[PDB]
């Protein structure tokens, strides 16, 4: 949420996008389409897998320790054994709580970041040939067929090819 | 006409609620549980060497209670003590019981080596109806109840050098008779006194004649003591009565061994993390099954669930 | 500070804005004005209240523990009681220190974020009718009376109404 | 002409300095304190049940020192022990004093039930000028000083079964006389010995005749011991002299009770968190009033202030 | 990485920039040049020095404690001494691990932020006289000699001086 | 034609790998080490007052073993005990040795003040061949071995008031003879008993006659005890034999003193943080040299390296 794309200027997600986490929907004179963006998808997944690699399958071996349940009343020594254990558990419980809150905040932010970065990369690529409609969509001011749309999605779009056409359409009266 | 190109992200119909720094409930596309909250209910017999105490506490297996002869010389990673375990020998106590239990548990072995103590001038191998084997009178296997020989009990002044490369653990005791006439019937003199020493330590114990509540028809007691003897040191036992003598020594090792109280059945399976509730998977970093653990285990926490987001905020259509 | 609006491209705050945390100042041919933006204000407040809900009124009950002051010298057991307590206090003191440093960093950043998001939302809404002066102000290239300014503030501004006028003014010589 | 539209944010003339990851001093518009650093100076009598020890330590209230009769059978959540408290009975010690104090504190009750011990053949209810009630010679209310009857002290061999559903706490003692002639004057034989046992435990204590410094004109001492008796078990006291006998048992409970040393006055008010300095508010997560706490309390930290920002960076005009 | 400049839209760093952390390279009709930007450089350094001031030269004095090595077997009390120490070390080891992971994540992000802020400040300054090529470079659509380039670098560039020239070049056919 | 203006950032040919939240290996331009992993191998003699025990344990320096006379009345911040240290006096033990060692270590002084105890009717200053000074028979300097005078040992009943403003630490002992004939040869009566008391505490110790393994040709033992006496209190020693008497008291102070086991040489240098391995720099927040520390030290952690990034991501050309 800190970048403002996911749950922000992007109104909602796409339940019908099942082959990636981020991507493109278009409309042009040949129809409509959806395609996943691999780079941004993999960037988010890789970061989340980084967190998982630090947290899953990483346990600590412990063997003989102290007793933690007692059948008889004893006083001072047992009071100390119980307090050491209660102290330890509360500190670990705090660590676990904070870890998940912090990590989750950061996951939401980094995924928002990856959406924003994809948006910015597309905005710059389009140069003077499109305008940001404010909702994650660009109005493209030239004929942009299926191959043209794919050139944007794959980073080969040459803005100079279409610039005269686009400027004429944008700055008309 | 032109075209429209929209950037966006996925969503799912079924998201999962997680906690963050700024919100206790936010829905994300996916999450994973970090707290292990269930067990199989059984203790897997692999990969740790498990020793089920069955009817025997560790201390009864140590002393050699008649229900525990099958335990002689056995080793463990984890000794499992059952709540139903009970003693069926002469009534005894162990000052510092918890420490003896702990140090034997941690050593992880009942390996015992007999030694030839010269108990000159006394009767050996005393037995009792409170400690039967196969309906015969018997006694703790690792202890030797000494009594008068022809109404004399000459002073004992007995030596056992440790010429090994390892430490020796000696278990011995004092018999507290019920009455003055019992003291004389057993030891032929009105009191005893026991001093067990090495070059660097000494313990003396005084028998205390008197009635305690009958346990298996016995109102006397035995009190159990222990002594560790280092390489190059020497055990010296000096006594005039009431000695419950060692028959030899236990090996004392160091390593990863422990003891756990549990009534969970032992199963044929493989699991690294043991709790009293049974073995638990150890994929997750935390667990709320039991503070008591052995092996490669998640860390005990109070929470019963902690969901780690593994996807973006879920913003359904 | 990580977004660069508050204490960044916005030169300073407005002491005279007392009905919101973020908002708008304008000048047009009918005068000047200030108005709070509710959405952004409430977004920041809600996040900060989220932090407070986790930290205030949430104490742990403890009852019988160990002794922590001693009238006599004793040696080993007292050394252990004192060390357990000193250990515990140092760990909690560390947790408190880090908690406040981290939370404060994040509060400064999230409030900067909310300022930035408001700026971006206004920038996109104005389309080709205004230019960013670099200090959080837009030069609007058309007559924009009080109702026009309110249409921007309330999200009903129709850029197409003014676009011919604005382009003529922007791309004049 | 056109228009100008500026985006911006508020500021205040009076901001507050906080610490961050990258700067120890940055001004924000507002902040809140996370460390409680002040107390009211009094202990609120609500909502925990407070028992002010006044002149009595818990142990003196237990034994029944003459200044403590008002405490009989009382319960508490928090027993408050005052620095001025002093003993005004026979001089005594308690081996392991700290443990007895702790276990009674945690139990949270002085509920006592008298029992009819058959002290056949001895004189009961001995008293002393060192332990007066209303200028009469007296003794600890919960203890029974036994002495010879017509210059005989026949051996005591006395039983008390626990046929209750709860545990019993027995407090008893041994009298150490100043001299050999005092030993004979009181007990009619040159020494005593006391063995107190159950089915699972035993304690024997030897009186030790000799001078200690006079306290309230007494150079002898009493040493206090305790024994817990489980349901179905039996207390057995066997002695030939010097027994300071129990009159019955204390109930032992479990729960949230404790003890605190403080000289803070008790007030009529309501506060969940108690420290020796007085009650403290518990809105904040941390406090630096005292490491010693009882109830729902903030956690003790070393810092005297920790300011949490509750607003943006303050950038004044 | 969360802003997307460093290791993102900026293809790589400059090994030949040794007098600052961020800056400018140009080409114009008088040649090419490089210059460090002091403000952004100092902003990043100051933040990192803030972290160092909290972590370096700040140790805790401790004196008499508990024993931590033992020549004899003892049981219960020694078990407790060992467990207290093992507990303490594991908690501190966790704190150290998390501290460095969190701090490093944040350092990478804040340095990326400072790069992004410099980029944004330059973008706004150029107004309608330049276009973002998508790789951290601006195409400037007017003659911009060495003094002109320095005016951009030092914040004195007056976009109005060049605007007619630039618009003519940008919106040509 | 126009111009191009590119924004960018520096890089280095030689970057450093660090760990983050999302990646265990990412290269940054620069980093700094947070874990101190090396020592100088020597203990710097500044700025803490170091006392090298050399051949003497603290307890031998306390009692006054003949190798330790140079230690009289010395103070320390850190007493350094060497693994080669050995006793060269009468064989002894200290029940609770660890506590006496600890409390003297923490006090940080061997300041001793002689006092004139009236040992009426006995022979003072007993010595032994097991505790030589300059080939003469000698004894612990701070203790006084009392024996019969003309075959009588009249009962001792001796007082020493504490009229100081500080606490007094008294060290005393009991001699356990090898045999009954040795008991009589030394003390002129078949047993001893020692009761040492104050107004608020008491200790009685019984000698235990018997053989222990010969150490420096001695099969008897001395057992060492201690007593702290508060201002306005009084030490009372009452005994009929076997007393190893105090010659006076030690000052007991409080402060920053401790003890450390190490074989590291002492050097002429200045370092705040001491470990058994030697002094270590304390610039870094963490260290993995030793859990045992004294002074202003980094905190012990398990990691041997923790690199803090001090620059941006390194993205080479
Ligand atoms: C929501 O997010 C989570 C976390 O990213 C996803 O959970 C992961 O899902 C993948 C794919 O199913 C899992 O990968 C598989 O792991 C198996 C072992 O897992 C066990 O052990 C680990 C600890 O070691 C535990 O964490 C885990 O819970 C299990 O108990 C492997 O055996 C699998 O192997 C399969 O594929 C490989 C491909 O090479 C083959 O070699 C095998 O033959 C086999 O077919 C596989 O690698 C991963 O374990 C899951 N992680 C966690 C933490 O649970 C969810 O999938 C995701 N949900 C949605 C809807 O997106
Ligand atoms: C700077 O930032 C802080 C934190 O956000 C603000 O402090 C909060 O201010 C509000 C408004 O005054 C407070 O709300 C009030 O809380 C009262 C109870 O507070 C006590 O108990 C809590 C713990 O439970 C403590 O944290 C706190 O310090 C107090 O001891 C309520 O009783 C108030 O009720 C009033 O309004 C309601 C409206 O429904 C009515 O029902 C009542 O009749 C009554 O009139 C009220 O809800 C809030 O407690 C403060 N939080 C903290 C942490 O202090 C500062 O206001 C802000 N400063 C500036 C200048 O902006
Ligand atoms: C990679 O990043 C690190 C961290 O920012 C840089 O390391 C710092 O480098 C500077 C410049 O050399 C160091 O500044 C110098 O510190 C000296 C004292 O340092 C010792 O003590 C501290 C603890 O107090 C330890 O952390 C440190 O390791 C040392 O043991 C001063 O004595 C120096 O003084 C010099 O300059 C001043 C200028 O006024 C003069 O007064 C003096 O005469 C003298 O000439 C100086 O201030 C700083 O200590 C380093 N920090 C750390 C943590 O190591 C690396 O430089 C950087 N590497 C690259 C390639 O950029
Ligand atoms: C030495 C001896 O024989 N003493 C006789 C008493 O034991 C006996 O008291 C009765 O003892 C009963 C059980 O007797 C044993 C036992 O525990 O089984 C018999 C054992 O052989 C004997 N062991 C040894 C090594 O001598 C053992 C021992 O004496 C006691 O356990 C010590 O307390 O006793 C049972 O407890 C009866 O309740 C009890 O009356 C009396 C009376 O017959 O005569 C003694 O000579
Ligand atoms: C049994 C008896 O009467 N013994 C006499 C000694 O007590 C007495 O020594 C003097 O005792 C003085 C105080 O006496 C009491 C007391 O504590 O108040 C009197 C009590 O009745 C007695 N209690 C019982 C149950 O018998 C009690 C007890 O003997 C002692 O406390 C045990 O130490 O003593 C006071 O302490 C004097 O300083 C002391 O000399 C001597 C001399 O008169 O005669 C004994 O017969
Ligand atoms: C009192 C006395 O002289 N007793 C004689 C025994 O000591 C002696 O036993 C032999 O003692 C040998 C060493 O003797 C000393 C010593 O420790 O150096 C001589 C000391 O003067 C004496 N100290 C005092 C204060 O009287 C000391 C003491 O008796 C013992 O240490 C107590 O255990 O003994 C050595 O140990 C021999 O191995 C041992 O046989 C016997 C036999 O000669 O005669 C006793 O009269
Ligand atoms: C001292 O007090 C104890 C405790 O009251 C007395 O112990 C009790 O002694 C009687 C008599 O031997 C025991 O009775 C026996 O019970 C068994 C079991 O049913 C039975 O087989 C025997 O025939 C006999 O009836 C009783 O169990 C025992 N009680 C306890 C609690 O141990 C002891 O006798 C007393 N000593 C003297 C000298 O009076
Ligand atoms: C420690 O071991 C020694 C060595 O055996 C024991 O000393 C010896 O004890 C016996 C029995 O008490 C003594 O014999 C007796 O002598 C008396 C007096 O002449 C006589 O009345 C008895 O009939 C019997 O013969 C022996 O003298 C004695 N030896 C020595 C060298 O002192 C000692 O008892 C043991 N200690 C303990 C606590 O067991
Ligand atoms: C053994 O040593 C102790 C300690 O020195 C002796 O105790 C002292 O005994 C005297 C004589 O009874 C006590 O004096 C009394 O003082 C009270 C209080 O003012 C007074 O009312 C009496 O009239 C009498 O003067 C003295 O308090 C006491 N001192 C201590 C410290 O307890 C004891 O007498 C010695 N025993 C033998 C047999 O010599
Ligand atoms: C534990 O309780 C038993 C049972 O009462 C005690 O045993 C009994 O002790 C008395 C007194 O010591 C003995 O009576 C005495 O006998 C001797 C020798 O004939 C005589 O000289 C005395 O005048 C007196 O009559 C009695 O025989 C004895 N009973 C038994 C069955 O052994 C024992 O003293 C108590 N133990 C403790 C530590 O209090
Ligand atoms: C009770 O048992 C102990 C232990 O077996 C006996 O102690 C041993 O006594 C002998 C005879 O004095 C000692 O021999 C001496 O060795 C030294 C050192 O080389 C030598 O200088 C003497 O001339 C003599 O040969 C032996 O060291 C000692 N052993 C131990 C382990 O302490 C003790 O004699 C026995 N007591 C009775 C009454 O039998
Ligand atoms: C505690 O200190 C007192 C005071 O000195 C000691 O009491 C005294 O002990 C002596 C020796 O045991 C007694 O003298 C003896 O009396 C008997 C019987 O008449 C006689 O056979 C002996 O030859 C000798 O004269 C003295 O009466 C006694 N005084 C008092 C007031 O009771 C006591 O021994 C000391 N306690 C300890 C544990 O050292
Ligand atoms: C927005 O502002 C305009 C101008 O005052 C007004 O006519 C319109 O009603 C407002 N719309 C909403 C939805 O508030």
């Amino acid at each position: 949420g800190i970048f403002g794309a996911i749950a922000g200027f992007i109104e909602n997600g796409w339940e019908g996008m099942v082959d990636g986490w981020y991507g493109f929907r278009h409309q042009n004179s040949e129809g409509t389409g959806q395609a996943a963006d691999l780079k941004s998808t993999q960037a988010a997944i890789n970061q989340i897998n980084g967190k998982l690699n630090r947290l899953i399958g990483k346990t600590n071996e412990k063997f003989h320790q102290i007793e933690k349940e007692f059948s008889e009343v004893e006083g001072r020594i047992q009071d100390l054994e119980k307090y050491v254990e209660d102290t330890k558990i509360d500190l670990w419980s705090y660590n676990a709580e904070l870890l998940v809150a912090l990590e989750n905040q950061h996951t939401i932010d980094l995924t928002d970041s990856e959406m924003n970065k994809l948006f910015e990369r597309t905005k710059k690529q389009l140069r003077e040939n499109a305008e940001d409609m404010g909702n994650g969509c660009f109005k493209i001011y030239h004929k942009c067929d299926n191959a043209c749309i794919e050139s944007i999605r794959n980073g080969t779009y040459d803005h100079d090819v279409y610039r005269d056409e686009a400027l004429n359409n944008r700055f008309q009266i | 006409p032109g075209a429209t190109l929209c950037l966006g992200h996925h969503a799912v119909p079924n998201g999962t609620i997680v906690k963050t720094i700024t919100n206790d409930q936010i829905e994300v596309t996916n999450a994973t549980e970090l707290v292990q909250s269930s067990s199989t209910g059984g203790i897997c017999d692999s990969p740790h060497q498990i020793l089920d105490g069955e009817n025997c506490t560790l201390i009864d297996a140590l002393l050699g209670d008649p229900q525990c002869d099958g335990f002689q010389n056995k080793k463990w990673d984890l000794f499992v003590e059952r709540s139903k375990a009970y003693s069926n020998c002469y009534p005894y106590d162990v000052p510092d019981y918890a420490s003896l239990r702990s140090l034997v548990a941690s050593s992880g072995t009942l390996e015992f080596n007999n030694e030839s103590f010269n108990w000159a001038g006394v009767t050996q191998n005393g037995t009792s109806s409170a400690c039967k084997r196969r309906s015969n009178k018997s006694f703790f296997s690792r202890l030797n109840w000494l009594t008068h020989l022809k109404y004399k009990y000459p002073a004992l002044n007995v030596t056992m050098p440790n010429n090994e490369k390892f430490d020796k653990l000696y278990i011995w005791g004092v018999h507290h008779p019920v009455t003055d006439s019992d003291q004389i019937s057993l030891y032929a003199q009105a009191s005893g006194r026991i001093t067990v020493s090495t070059k660097r330590s000494q313990q003396t114990v005084i028998p205390n004649i008197g009635f305690r509540p009958r346990v298996r028809d016995i109102s006397s007691r035995i009190s159990i003591y222990w002594t560790i003897v280092k390489p190059g040191d020497i055990l010296l036992i000096n006594s005039t009565g009431n000695l419950i003598a060692p028959r030899g020594y236990f090996k004392i090792r160091s390593g990863k061994s422990s003891i756990m109280r549990s009534d969970a059945p032992i199963g044929k399976c493989n699991s690294e993390c043991i709790t009293p509730n049974g073995s638990i998977p150890n994929d997750k970093p935390f667990q709320n099954v039991n503070r008591i653990t052995y092996g490669a285990c998640p860390r005990y926490v109070k929470q019963n669930t902690l969901k780690l987001a593994t996807g973006m905020r879920n913003v359904p259509e």
